[PDB]
RNA sequence: UUUUUUUUUUUUUAAAAUUUUUUUU
């Protein structure tokens, strides 16, 4: 289906927050 | 930037409904040990009672896929009765000792992700009602009490041993707390649960007849997760670190209401040595602190639930 | 020369020993080591709440209104988070050594005990925080999981500070300050299975009891705080657990050495009142502080205590205090490393009434 | 990025390399914890006989204040129970009299298990020896089961309540037929092996004192498997379940046959010490924060040998 | 705010990015 | 020869995950 | 005649992440 689409979309979203550059 | 097991880690946990074949391979921390990851995964048929609120409980029980209540709609329900996976008696063992150190084939276990899918199957015509879902934080707990050391002399000598208790029952009722999914039954629902420990901490096995508010069996006003049958062939194994999945079902008088009930979870277990099971152990998947961390991250970005439409 | 082949492991004598088998494995081996161009770069940023985390955890009473918001670890979820303070004024009876003993039991502010200048405290009874029956439940069933609020409990911070309120003349004594590291533990003993035939039928089953205790004498630990009554003192506690480990309920009337219910010579925390209204929740992550006054015959010691802490809680879904139920602190390593780091750094306690 | 602190480097010794110094390099795990503890590091260094025609099982479980449990049996069969043999320090840490083990007595409040081997060091000759030493990891961990126990004894037969018991899993792994992965060499080689972290970052653990962690909560139960404390716990019983796994040997020794050889046993503790205990004195700061001696050794522990030759240290 | 400033003062004694090591995981 | 020598063959092999600026 | 470690080749066979066409209800 398209929930792991929505979760490689969310993960772009969050990239910059993570405590890793 | 992710690990391959990092990935697969992620896809298991949040959309195990997608793949064909299970990408997960268990979590990609600093445990890399000997581990089995069982993946438990069946589908059923629901049918649910006209003129009635039915609960769908999907908790990190080991071995169980999901526990169900009946009650009015409207009413408040208290007993919950577990569905057990086929897979149990090979996982946990079998008869009056099933669950027991003897039997069973693990001796830790730790979820990696638990997720369930609700697919309405009734005609758009005849059912009639909705589907609820939310998590609630499941955890056990103990109470200090008196028992009898001595039967002599009368009433008896006491000391204060510990029962198991279950914290978190009560937020399982008709009114459905602020952070849920609410829609039209027919639209089904899908969702996955998460890790509430900080770490996806490993679990010891604490093998029940049933997880309770009271310490007393079958305490009738007590809310409580029971085993089916009394646990002759299948008791309670534990409590996993991950929430617990609340699936309320309203079903009015003359609704037709019926459902394909789907759930998938993974666990990561360590095996007992001697098993047909420790064949296919291995070691635990290499450091991915970046899939943990966005794990943590991701978990809260997503809603309640959302319908089976597009799970 | 070869790839999947069983390992040997060297023969002490080659001539004088029979070949033992090469060692065989089940499932595939670790994989071979990472190379080091997965290169993962860290911003040493210390968050917003990450900071309030470090304010709450050390300078609890040095703000305009309590900064803390939680651990910012990897829990990232929903939880309540209690940010309180427990000030009341007390007086210490002359002639006696006093214990003040802060521990991480949701629900209380602290346990006192009284004794003989010199003596040995046992049980130090609870003092319940006016919050407590909104938390964990009224009545008989005060504590258990049908009126309990919460279903999981850790501590992000809990501190303690001695205001003595007595002039320069009227007082008398000390105060001594030191840490112990409380934590629960348990014994398996034997219990009645069955009354028939007597004299009945047994089997094992664990009660609880508490380690630690025992350190709390009139003699302070090499690490404490020692200092004239009029001086107060102030301290806070940290984690003990390794990584602010969430910790489960556990209803009891006392905490004891014992297993017997009051064994008048087992030390124990004890509930007020015999647990009518308010028991024993649970023991937290962090240590437990004691503080010791001793006030001399005719002293007039009396004083403002002040008992703070800060705990993250797993809320029901249902009650009416989940409407603040929110989202915990985003990860930040740093703070969480620069916590462990610091709470090493400072002395056990400090004068209060020099600040 | 950077390399390993003194203390990281040291610990990673402790953890893998413990017959290697001329002192034990142990200081303890070096994470975030940065408290006080009592760091134990010992090794009980005895002679042992192992028994003509028996299969003598010894099980170095992480139990605090014991050096490992025996279990002899016929060749071939079962073995059930493994008596404790503890270490000389066990009441200078946990208490002596009836009451050794219990918070009265004990003078520590939590552990945790930086590192724990064993090695077997063959003394037979070359004439006299016969048999093998097979050895294994298993993953012991404690468990628990609800049961009713009585209430109250009126009116009979009694009013009823569920508690919860005790026990063990794991010793049904501990048999005469090991797994492939198993240590198979001649008693004559000996055998060296270390065990490690299984918890999921060196948990810490609490104690719970028993005379027994068997399969059932029946006292002496004849079939239930069990690590059992000597003596009837009189003077030494069980204090807890540490986080590494446990090490399992298994020696034959065949009628005619004399198989002796001195046992090692090492354990690395961390322990949250009573403030009044004599030991006190001895406390101190852990060591500090090294994520890369931690991820380091989390990374090796799975990549050596189940167990080599004791020639081989 | 004496506490705090003495946390701020240890703070900067072990700010070197012994030190922190950014690394916490 | 002795089982850390071993240990510090493999201890150098590995590289580690983190590094700050 | 042995024990580890280290690479390159290919045929491989896989699993994963990305670009293009050509069929099929
Ligand atoms: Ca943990």
């Amino acid at each position: 289906s398209k929930f792991w689409e929505g979760v490689l979309r969310v993960l772009n979203q969050i990239s910059g927050t993570l405590s890793v550059i | 930037r992710l690990t391959d097991a990092g990935l697969a880690f992620l896809k298991c946990a949040f959309a195990a409904p997608d793949f064909s074949v299970d990408p997960g391979k268990g979590i990609p921390d600093n445990f890399h040990g000997r581990t089995l990851a069982i993946k438990d995964c069946n589908t059923t048929s629901v049918v649910f009672t006209p003129n009635t609120d039915t609960y769908i409980v999907v908790a990190p029980v080991p071995g169980f896929a999901y526990f169900r209540a009946e009650v009015a709609v409207g009413a408040q329900p208290t007993t919950f009765v577990g569905v057990p996976y086929p897979t149990y008696a090979t996982n946990f063992g079998a008869g009056s000792q099933n669950g027991l150190p003897a039997v069973n084939n693990y001796s830790k276990f730790r979820y990696a992700s638990m997720a369930c899918g609700l697919y309405p199957t009734s005609n758009m015509m005849q059912f009639s009602g909705s589907v609820q879902v939310w998590r609630v934080d499941l955890n056990l707990s103990e109470a200090v009490n008196p028992a009898v050391t001595a039967i002599t002399p009368a009433p008896g000598v006491f000391a204060n041993f510990v029962d198991k208790r279950i914290n978190g029952l009560r937020g399982i009722r008709p009114l459905a707390p602020r952070d849920n999914y609410s829609g039209n039954f027919i639209d089904g629902a899908y969702t996955f649960a998460f890790d509430k420990s900080t770490d996806f901490e490993w679990c010891d096995f604490v093998r029940s007849l049933e997880f309770s508010e009271s310490n007393v069996l079958g305490a009738a006003t007590a809310m409580k997760l029971l085993a089916p049958g009394g646990g002759t062939d299948t008791t309670l194994t534990g409590l996993g670190n991950v929430n617990t999945l609340v699936y309320k079902i309203s079903t009015p008088t003359g609704a037709v209401n019926t459902a394909i009930l789907r759930t998938w979870n993974c666990i990561e277990l360590q095996p007992y040595t001697d098993s047909a099971l420790f064949q296919f152990s291995g070691v635990s998947p290499p450091f991915d602190p970046l899939a943990l961390e966005c794990y943590h991250n991701l978990k809260m970005r997503f809603p309640v639930a959302v319908s089976s439409r597009e799970n």
